């Protein structure tokens, strides 16, 4: 029961899905990590403002409406993730920039 | 598979002093938040102490603050509970926690928010 999305854009934001792993993340974007009963919010240093209200809607609704309640959501920063995190993607690598949104 | 282990536990008269550790086994790659719990006889499991994953900012059970003090150290990557002046409502299974998800603050007074646990320790005042 592993998922991660892709929280990229500006004004128009798209929560996209994608592989469970570090290489999907880049510094510039939010990513939501879909851990079941946990949930981790975790953004870019560059991640835009939009990006990050975003990605705080996206998970509202994995765990309202997929979860019906049943669990939390952990927001987090490049370079202090959660020790749950780094479980399950392994340790993070120097990340590689995002692009233009 | 972090593992938790405690240690520390025994006897103590009413009024003494007990220090507490949990030694976390298995791979970690940062630190993170720990917690004590306690289980009397009878009495169900309830919260003591829980540390930030810097030990920077603790949270005590009302039992606890004055006599107990939740310390961590991340190389060791074990929890202290040093507990001063003890009576014998204190007398319990104490048990280690962990909650891994937490990314800043203390735990919260809820079991349900640590996801990993020792078997605990004994501690007994005895009046
Ligand atoms: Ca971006």
């Amino acid at each position: 029961v592993q998922r991660l999305f892709q929280v990229k854009g500006r004004r128009v934001v798209r929560a996209t899905e994608v592989p469970v792993s570090w290489e999907s993340f880049n510094n510039g974007d939010c990513f939501i990590l879909d851990l079941g009963n946990n949930i981790h919010q975790w953004c870019g240093s560059n991640s835009n403002r939009y990006e990050r209200l975003k990605a705080t809607q996206v998970s509202k609704g994995i765990r309202d409406n997929e979860r019906d309640g049943d669990a939390r959501v952990h927001v987090s920063e490049e370079g202090t993730e959660p020790e749950a995190m780094l479980q399950v993607l392994g340790p993070k690598p120097a990340l590689p920039a995002g692009t233009e949104d | 598979q972090v593992q938790l282990q405690e240690s520390g536990g025994g006897l103590v008269q009413a009024g003494g002093s007990l220090r507490l550790s949990c030694a976390a086994s298995g791979r970690t790659f940062s630190s993170f938040v720990m917690g004590w719990f306690r289980q009397a006889p009878g009495k169900e499991r309830e919260f003591v102490a829980s540390i930030s994953r810097s030990g920077s900012v603790t949270r005590y059970a009302d039992s606890a603050k004055g006599r107990f003090t939740i310390s961590k150290d991340n190389a060791k990557n074990t929890v202290s509970l040093q507990m001063d002046n003890l009576n014998p409502d204190d007398t319990a299974v104490y048990y280690c926690a962990a909650d891994l998800h937490r990314p800043y603050g203390p735990g919260s007074q809820r079991t349900d928010d640590y996801d990993t646990w020792g078997q605990g320790t004994q501690v007994t005042v005895s009046s």
